[PDB]
């Protein structure tokens, strides 16, 4: 066989490449920032109908002003969302004062490459992690396995992920509206998904500074399904 | 570095087997065979010593039947060297159950600790599993007399009769033929050589080439008794039932 | 913490234990229950040093009921009494020592007969027919010498009790508050509600 | 110490050990899980190659964790006692702290989170087990019904089936279980679950084993003669 | 740096064979011909002394060891894995006995103590088995006397009579022949330089012999008086000249 | 075959293969010579200028020992800095624990043992590097030379690197020449001719010239670099014998 | 230090007092002794400040940590249970404490424990701790009825420890108010002993021991 | 081929194959300048991004008051070696009270980066950092190669298409070299330099990263609307 650390003749480690790999086999999950707030929302994707999709929890919070969505190895993640906390809490008992986003973000990525012959392997799952605070404001983040973070003003990770980023390339601008991001996240998730979109199959969530970091209902979700329809059949 | 020397004893095969515990297995077949019988008053233990030499001492030997305490004994089918390892590390672990509750260990919480260690070597460790296949035999006021046997995966079940090591398709075969729930000692010690004569791969069933044992309930008045037979024990008993 | 006793009667075994809580010069709590079941016909009271006896007593308690899920099976009370000396032995010679005594009462379902314990903090186990630990034994001890006998019923064995909490009531220097009392039996557990 | 990365990833993005893990499971004896109205039910397979079977001591599939929570698995039988003796303590420990009993959640969420420790740790394979995790949270009446498998995983279930032919008596389960309308007595659920494993195990008699879970720590194994009894009236309604 | 070799060198192959302890069986087949006789008042163990060069004084090296006064050791294979493990023997009979119970211990006990030790060589992380075969006699107060073969494997076998080595075939059926049940122990030490002339092919003589008996009590061989029971070692080499004499009336 | 992907094997030839590939990382370096002398030794390098954008005299590769010895290597860097790390902790130990400076053959002794420890298992790799050093001590002047197995000797004069049988060859005429004694400004001078006549092996980037000593009556005993005057002089030197 | 907290028919009431001393010397008198550990959660602080505040300051960071990964907030036999296992892994190191855990839950309802450093951890409707414990308890026993309504309950709370602050000489400064009810604690305000003395004397009649 | 398999291993030629493979990272990274005169010490460096909607990769990190430096290649190892040197500058500060030398700096990452190449299980750091900083002797700069190999010089750069900088300041050693007491003046020299790698891309307001350090100039970092003066 070989090293678990390994660097490719390209100048790339074997092991995070192929962690790559795993993540793209993963569930969609998309997030957009805007000035009034930052919105989070996955596709469940049920494995059979008999399973309870409401015990599906792929969007997790860290802390009132920090929420987070996954993608890929998901059972990995559990792990991490654990550091994310358990830094986020450790904070504000040191510091009487929430962290920053950006301070979380290189928390958990610290972990990632803390692998070889430490951990066995890299983790298969990325992180989107989206929040707030008083100094840099609305933010989102994605986490990968390489140890690596990029801030966004618009991201998406899973399988229909490089479809979903083109889309979100012409969609994107620096007004848009809570509202109008919330029906942008419905509108590119159903494109990308295989089975029809619904309030059972699809969560939606956001972070705003009054408040804080909250998780949709079914109910409210399938209300803006209902009004998206509406409005791309009105032209 | 040593990664190139490792033969990775703790993987899975594509099929979702362990390698080297169906190995182990495969070794543990070509060992004499051991048969377990369990009466409603009393339990059987026979089992036949690999190809003897007329210059083996008999009398003062010990190769398939080991004692573990008072109320509980076993039959080996494998490596010998491996077996006394786990022996001694039963033995002790019951006297630490004597030690701590003041009464003597359940036959199956002995069971179920010596085959936690076997798993232990098949998930961690990258060490080889122990070649070894026990039949255990003993007594308590819970269940009652008790057949159980393990194998290298770690994995343990319950039994009214039970063959380990060579020929144990054949071997089973014929005790599920004559086998019934009402036997006695007597009839289950007549079933346990006349299963072995039958499977045996050698010319005929000697007195020197086997080992027994009997746990009855025959000593005086509600105890236990463990009896090893001594070699013109073996002798007796297989002219009392015909086979020479 | 202060008194317990116990007393193991024809069918059944009935502990005693005081329900005062005192810190200082104050009486903290009138009601407090200084015993714990460790199976369904097992009941342990405990007395000694603040915070070890809770400790001492949940700890045991956990062990138990992790022994009793595993097998599918009740220990007898001289196996769980067995269990317990041990670890008060171990912790005498530990850095950090328990200080804490008890009483095991229990109902044996195999042999139908009532087991009563004594073990002190340094592991000193005794099977007796009446127990106490503490300034408690000083009275009661010579009384039930007296007034005891092996053939008595529960109704007996409480109204044989109810002369030693007069007794005490009478000749301790403190306050203990009175007794929650509680039988051991063929059915169990229960408490007596008025005493 | 072995420090050996045996769980790894390959060029395609899959954990071979994981997948490899999940045929251990795939061989193992069928076991089913449903849940009705105020109750829950666990039925599981015995293969009948083994006569001479002494059934009052061997092994039970079906294990309590608690007074209120049961497991059952599918895979390697040996590795199935360590989660199950961790699960014991864990829940021993459970109500130490916090003077309460496990959810049924919290319980299988500790459990998955044993399984997935395994495969991202040095020296140590994955368990060949995929579990069934049954039962109802204290003070509560909400039947509910856990799966986790040897990835780390894990979600919750109306009803789920895990080990051989699983495939054929899920397919069977999607068909005949309505979610507007579960089994709403005791008898429904259990007729419900020995049919879907008489559609895979062979013969009716000592191959089926069922535990019934109701609220507030009410948990009883059927023997062979009350099993028989829905085997016998099944076939009887079949024919027709 | 550090030993990375955390894992087992010998695994089962899919036959169910252990390579390793195969091929240290081979090892112990190619190695000089010893053996051992049991008689009614002793025991005797021998073996041939293969010399390296004549320049080489085969006195300082020595095949037949003490492990107790009343415990000796012969072997065939590989020599220092030999040296150690009577290192090792020698240590564990008071680690392990001596030092908890004030007495050496039984034939049966430290033959069991040894044959743990190369069962570990089988098992442990970074090591190969033994390459050798031992041929242990002693004597102990409520067993009597006795001897055992210990193997690679950590296997051991009590024996009346045994070979091992180079010639072990022809000179276990040689010993068939002639052993009984009433063999003293001067008939069981011509009847071992009669088997061992047999795989012997150059010089026979006391020099190029080394032989060993455990049998009476030695008390001129003990140092000391005064304690009645204290009696002496039962383990006595033989000397070179005591072994020509017995070589004439052959 | 593979006897060499591994270290600390024997071949059948009873050779490690991975050492003599370490050796090829020698003979790749550049030229680093050390001439021994009446009362001390001395020692020279070449050091190849890649570019203009190089700050002369401030990339300094010979490296001092506690006060008394020096060390030039030729291979790779890193690993002789790493040597060097390993055998100032050795000198300290020993004037910790007996006072006195460590003897020059006692220090060569405490290196050797060192990268001899780096040939014993699979899990390190032989050091890259040839060591040339020496110093003055209680009995007078040393030279030595190591390499990556471990092996060591003395010296009267040592060369390793690209360069390494020209400035062999200059060695011996020296010691043919002058079998009373070289004195050590002499050695000097001429450690500045052989690494100009070694250069030629070398001669595509031009280079910087960088020498130190030790000597009993010059340097009073202790380890100093050669600058200024007495640089520019000893280079003034070597610059009209090649012509 | 004096601090009370008592359980009646219309929840719980908890008072305290604001000095800090070290010796003789009064070192503060508007120290907070109360923390505010969630909206449902009220922690008292007697015996040591530093212990008392650093810990009762980690075990709220230990209740944030239970409701985000349980995603329900802890009980109060929880949350006591949490401190009381902290200090005793300290037992015989020589922290100082004693504290109250109050709440209200659900499935508990209106809840009070008590929380020392020698491991007690007691379950109650009525307690008082601190140096000044036994001047508050002689006001507060012998004024106590179930069925108080808010009103007097709170005056009886705030009266007991100016009793207590009157008589103690290491209690004083100020009394802080709580009111906990099933949908959370309320503050009832800081009121300065200075003042409050005086009042209450003139007003209630009470205090006759005092030159008016 | 065979003899790349780990760190530990060495070729046929005496090569080190897993410590060429991570210098293959640092040539695929984007381009980062370095350059000094007798004053002042600056680093230039383009940032590289993801896609229009992503945020742009900081090269430059602060070390001490008087060092920093610039990278190219895996960031999560700048990030390893840059915490190292904090630690070091910062043991130097409180235990002797003195400013670490820059030299030193030096010394001690090649140190760290060795041991990595001697052992097995281990792997290489796969980056190239440039160190700046002004001490007791003046302005520096250093080359850092996960090799080990650390090199001091007067001007140089790092990353793709890296050798077009270093061929110009290369001609204009003679010139850049004596921007004594004016730092906007040096910049632009570093900012011309850089120019010399680009291709297809110029330098805009959020792509341009500069550090500066000098005789009464702290480590400082220029982002966003500061650099629009330099373009
Ligand atoms: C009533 C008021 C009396 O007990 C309360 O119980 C309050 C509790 C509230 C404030 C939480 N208790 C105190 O005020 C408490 C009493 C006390 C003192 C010392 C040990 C235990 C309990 N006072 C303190 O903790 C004071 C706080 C003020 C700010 C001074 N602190 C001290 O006395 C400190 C630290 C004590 C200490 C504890 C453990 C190890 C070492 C030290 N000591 C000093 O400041 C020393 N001293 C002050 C006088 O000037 C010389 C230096």
């Amino acid at each position: 066989d070989r090293g678990v650390s390994t660097f490719s003749p390209e100048g790339r480690l074997f092991q995070v490449e192929y962690s790559l790999e795993a993540i793209k086999l993963g569930s969609t999950a998309i997030g957009i920032a805007t000035k009034e707030g930052v919105v989070l929302g996955v596709e469940k994707r049920a494995t059979s109908p008999l399973l309870e999709s409401d015990s599906i929890e792929k969007i997790v919070e860290i802390d009132r002003h920090i929420g987070c969505a996954m993608s890929g190895l998901t059972a990995d993640a559990r792990s991490m969302i654990e550091h994310a906390r358990t830094a986020a809490v450790t904070h504000n008992l040191y510091y009487d004062e929430d962290i920053n986003v950006e301070s979380l973000t290189q928390s958990v990525c610290d972990l990632a490459l803390r692998f070889g012959e430490l951990m066995s392997r890299p983790f298969g799952v990325a992180l989107l992690i989206a929040g707030h605070d008083a100094d840099d404001g609305y933010q989102l983040f994605h986490a990968e396995p390489s140890g690596t973070f990029y801030r966004y003003n618009a991201k998406a990770i899973g399988s229909g992920s490089e479809g979903a980023q083109a889309e979100l390339l012409n969609e994107w601008h620096s007004s848009l509206t809570l509202k109008e991001a919330e029906l942008l996240v419905l509108k590119i998730l159903k494109q990308v998904m295989e089975e029809k979109l619904d309030e059972n199959n699809a969560q939606l969530s956001c972070i705003t500074k009054q408040d804080g970091f909250k998780i949709y209902d079914n109910e409210k979700t399938a209300e803006l399904i209902k009004e998206l329809k509406e409005k791309e059949a009105a032209e | 570095g040593s990664r190139r020397y490792d033969s990775r004893t703790t993987i899975f095969s594509p099929e979702g087997r362990l390698y080297q515990v169906e190995y182990a297995l495969e070794s543990i077949s070509h060992a004499g065979t051991a048969i377990g019988i369990m009466a409603s008053d009393g339990i059987v233990l026979a089992a036949e010593r690999k190809v003897t030499s007329t210059l083996l001492e008999q009398d003062t030997s010990t190769e398939k039947l080991y004692k573990l305490n008072d109320k509980i004994a076993v039959a080996v089918a494998g490596l010998t060297a491996d077996a006394e390892i786990l022996i001694n590390t039963a033995r002790i672990h019951a006297q630490n159950y004597l030690k701590t509750y003041n009464e003597d260990i359940p036959v199956e919480i002995l069971v179920r600790r010596l085959s936690d260690i076997k798993q232990g070597y098949t998930q961690h460790g990258g060490l080889r599993p122990f070649g070894v296949s026990f039949i255990y035999a003993g007594y308590d006021d819970r269940y009652g007399y008790q057949l159980y046997t393990s194998n290298p995966s770690g994995n343990y079940t319950g039994w009214k009769a039970i063959s380990v090591g060579a020929n144990t398709s054949a071997a089973q075969t014929l005790l599920q033929m004559d086998y019934k729930d009402d036997m006695k000692v007597d009839d289950a010690i007549e079933l346990a050589l006349k299963t072995l004569s039958k499977t045996t791969d050698s010319s005929a069933l000697t007195y020197d080439r086997l080992e027994f044992a009997t746990i009855r309930k025959g000593a005086n008045d509600g105890e236990v008794y463990q009896k090893i037979f001594k070699p013109q024990e073996i002798k007796d008993i297989l002219v009392k039932t015909g086979i020479t | 913490m202060d008194i317990i006793l116990g007393i193991r009667v024809q069918d059944s075994v009935i502990l005693a234990s005081s329900k005062a809580v005192t810190r200082g010069i104050s009486v903290l709590k009138d009601s407090d229950d200084k015993t714990r079941q460790l199976s369904p016909h097992t009941l342990m009271s405990f007395a000694g040093e603040a915070g070890d006896t809770v400790q001492f007593a949940e700890y045991i308690q956990a062990n138990i009921q992790l022994y009793s899920i595993r097998e599918d099976y009740e220990l007898s009370p001289q196996a769980v009494s067995s269990f317990v000396r041990q670890e008060l032995a171990k912790s005498i010679r530990s850095r950090r020592p328990y200080q804490v005594n008890v009483l095991i009462g229990g109902y044996d379902k195999k042999k139908n007969k009532p087991e009563l314990y004594q073990i002190d903090y340094l592991g000193t186990k005794v099977e007796l027919p009446y127990g106490a630990h503490g300034y408690s034994g000083f009275y009661t001890f010579s009384l039930l010498d007296h007034h005891y006998r092996p053939d008595m019923t529960t109704e007996e064995g409480l109204d044989l009790l109810k002369l030693c909490v007069q007794e005490l009531e009478k000749r301790m220097p403190m306050d203990f508050k009175g007794v929650i009392v509680k039988i051991v039996d063929k059915d169990g557990i229960r408490q007596v509600d008025d005493f | 110490g072995y420090d050996r990365a045996l769980s790894i990833f390959s060029p395609d993005g899959h954990i071979f050990q994981v997948e490899y893990a999940l045929e251990a499971v795939k061989r193992g004896t069928c076991a089913v899980g449903v849940k009705g109205k105020n109750c829950v039910v666990l039925g599981c397979e015995r293969r009948s190659t083994l006569k001479l079977q002494d059934t009052r001591i061997t092994p039970s599939k079906v294990s309590k964790i608690d007074s209120h929570v049961v497991l059952s698995f599918s895979g390697l039988n040996a590795d199935s006692r360590i989660l199950i003796e961790k699960a014991r303590v864990e829940a021993q420990s459970h109500r130490l702290t916090l003077e309460d009993p496990v959810t049924v959640e919290y319980l299988t969420r500790y459990v998955a989170g044993v399984q997935q420790r395994y495969t991202q740790s040095g020296g140590v394979r994955p368990f060949g087990v995929s579990t069934l995790i049954a039962g109802f949270d204290p003070r509560d009446d909400e039947p509910k019904l856990y799966q986790t498998e040897p990835s780390g995983i894990y979600s919750s279930w109306s009803a789920q089936t895990i080990g051989r032919n699983s495939k054929t008596v899920r397919e069977f389960l999607e068909k005949n279980y309505d979610r507007k309308e579960p089994p709403a007595t005791v008898e429904e659920c259990v007729k419900l679950t020995v049919r879907s494993l008489l559609e895979v195990v062979q013969t009716g008699a000592k191959n089926i084993e069922i535990t019934v879970v109701k609220p507030d720590s009410d948990i009883v194994a059927l023997s062979s003669e009350e099993i028989n009894q829905y085997v016998t009236q099944i076939e009887q309604e079949k024919q027709e | 740096m550090t030993d990375r070799y955390s894992f087992s060198l010998t695994t089962f192959s899919p036959s169910g064979k252990l390579g390793q302890i195969d091929y240290a069986l081979t090892a112990v087949k190619q190695g000089v011909t010893s053996l051992g006789i049991k008689a009614t008042n002793g025991v005797v163990i021998a073996t041939e002394k293969k010399s390296s060069s004549p320049l080489a004084m085969s006195e300082t090296l020595s095949k037949v060891s003490l492990l107790t006064p009343d415990i000796g050791a012969v072997y065939s294979g590989m020599g220092p894995d030999y040296r150690v493990l009577v290192d090792k023997s020698r240590k564990v009979a008071h680690t392990s006995y001596k030092r908890i119970y004030g007495e050496y211990p039984p034939t049966k006990l430290l033959v069991s103590e040894v044959a743990k030790i190369m069962q570990e060589a089988t098992q442990s992380g970074g090591v190969r088995p033994f390459g050798v075969s031992l041929l242990i006699a002693g004597h102990d107060e409520f067993n009597g006397f006795s001897l055992y073969q210990v193997d690679p494997s950590g296997s051991y076998f009590p024996w009346k009579a045994t070979a091992i080595g180079k010639g072990s075939v022809a000179a276990k059926t040689f010993l068939e022949k002639r052993w009984n049940d009433e063999l003293e122990l001067e008939d069981a030490i011509h009847i071992a330089l009669l088997t061992l002339k047999e795989s012997v092919e150059g010089e026979f003589n006391g020099d190029t012999i080394e032989l060993a008996i455990i049998g009476d009590e030695n008390p001129d061989l003990l140092g000391y008086t005064g304690i009645p029971t204290d009696k002496g070692p039962r383990f006595r080499k033989l000397t070179s000249q005591e072994i020509n004499d017995r070589l004439e009336a052959l | 075959t593979g006897y060499d992907l591994s270290n600390s094997v024997f071949s059948p030839d009873g050779r490690n293969f991975q050492v003599e590939y370490a050796v090829k990382a020698v003979e790749n370096g550049t030229t680093s010579i050390g001439i021994k002398c009446n009362d001390g030794v001395v020692f020279a390098v070449e050091k190849l200028i890649t570019s203009k954008l190089l700050v002369p005299q401030k990339n300094v590769k010979i490296q001092v020992v506690d006060r008394h010895i020096g060390c030039v290597y030729s291979g790779l860097i890193p690993d002789g800095r790493h040597l060097v790390n390993r055998g100032r902790e050795e000198a300290a130990s020993f004037k910790k624990l007996y006072k006195t400076p460590i003897p020059i053959p006692a220090f060569a002794d405490r290196l050797g043992q060192y990268v001899q420890a780096h040939t014993l298992y699979n899990s390190v790799r032989p050091f890259g590097v040839s060591t040339i050093f020496g110093g003055v001590d209680k009995n007078g002047a040393h030279l030595y030379m190591l390499e990556p197995s471990g092996s060591y000797w003395g010296y009267k004069g040592a060369a390793t690197g690209k360069g390494r049988q020209s400035a062999k060859a200059e060695l011996e005429k020296l010691v043919d020449h002058h079998p009373e004694g070289l004195s050590a400004r002499e050695a000097v001078k001429q450690a500045a001719k052989i690494i100009y006549l070694a250069h030629e092996d070398n001669k595509e980037k031009d280079f910087e010239l960088e020498i130190s000593w030790c000597s009993l009556s010059e340097t009073n005993g202790l380890h100093k670099f050669v600058k200024g005057d007495l640089l520019q002089e000893a280079i003034d030197f070597a610059q009209k014998e090649i012509n | 230090t004096t601090t009370l907290a008592f359980r009646f028919q219309g929840g719980i009431i908890v008072a305290v007092d604001s000095r800090a001393t070290a010796g003789n010397w009064v070192a503060s008198q508007t120290v907070k002794k109360v923390i505010e550990i969630n909206p449902f959660l009220l922690g008292t602080m007697a015996g040591g400040v530093a212990d008392c505040q650093f810990w009762e300051t980690w075990l709220g960071s230990q209740c944030r940590l239970h409701e985000l990964r349980e995603k329900e907030r802890i009980s109060v036999a929880a949350a006591s249970k949490i401190l009381s296992n902290l200090v005793y892994q300290y037992k015989g190191a020589g922290l100082s404490m004693g504290t109250m855990i109050c709440g209200y839950t659900r499935k508990e309802g209106p809840t009070i424990y008590y929380v020392d450093s020698d491991g007690t951890r007691l379950k109650g409707d009525i307690f008082c701790v601190g140096s000044g414990q036994t001047f508050a308890y002689g006001v507060l026993d012998s004024n106590y009825k179930w069925d108080l309504s808010v009103e007097d309950a709170l005056y009886l709370g705030k009266r007991s420890i100016l009793a207590a602050a009157h008589r103690d000489a290491y209690s004083g400064g100020s009394v802080n108010l709580y009111h906990v009810t099933e949908d959370g604690w309320i503050y009832h305000g800081n009121h300065d002993v200075g003042e409050l003395f005086w009042k209450v004397k003139e007003e209630e009649g009470s205090f006759n021991n005092v030159i008016g | 081929n065979n003899y790349d398999g780990d760190t530990v291993t060495f070729s046929p030629t005496g090569r080190l194959f897993q410590v060429e493979y991570a210098l293959e990272a640092i040539k695929q990274g984007s381009v980062t300048v370095g350059l000094r005169s007798n004053t002042h010490a600056v680093l230039v460096a383009l940032k590289r991004n993801a896609d229009e909607l992503s945020s742009y990769q900081k090269k430059i990190i602060k070390c001490d008051e008087h060092m920093g430096l610039s990278l190219a290649g895996l960031a999560p190892d700048a990030r390893v070696l840059s915490n190292y040197l904090r630690q070091q500058c910062n043991y130097s500060s409180l235990v002797f009270n003195r400013k670490l030398a820059v030299e030193r700096a030096g010394h001690l990452l090649c140190d760290k980066a060795q041991k990595n190449t001697q052992s097995y299980g281990g792997r290489p750091y796969g980056v190239g950092l440039l160190i700046i900083g002004y001490d007791k002797s003046g302005a520096h700069l250093l080359e850092f190669q996960p090799s080990g190999n650390v090199t001091e010089l007067y001007g140089t750069a790092i990353g793709a298409r890296s050798q077009g900088a270093k061929t110009y300041l290369e001609r204009t050693l003679d010139t850049f070299i004596k921007i004594d007491g004016n730092p906007d003046e040096l910049i632009k020299a570093g900012v011309e330099a850089i120019s010399q790698s680009l291709r297809d891309e110029s330098l805009t307001v959020d792509n341009l990263s500069i550090a500066i350090v000098g005789k009464d100039t702290p480590f400082t970092i220029y982002d966003g609307e500061a650099v629009a003066k330099y373009i």
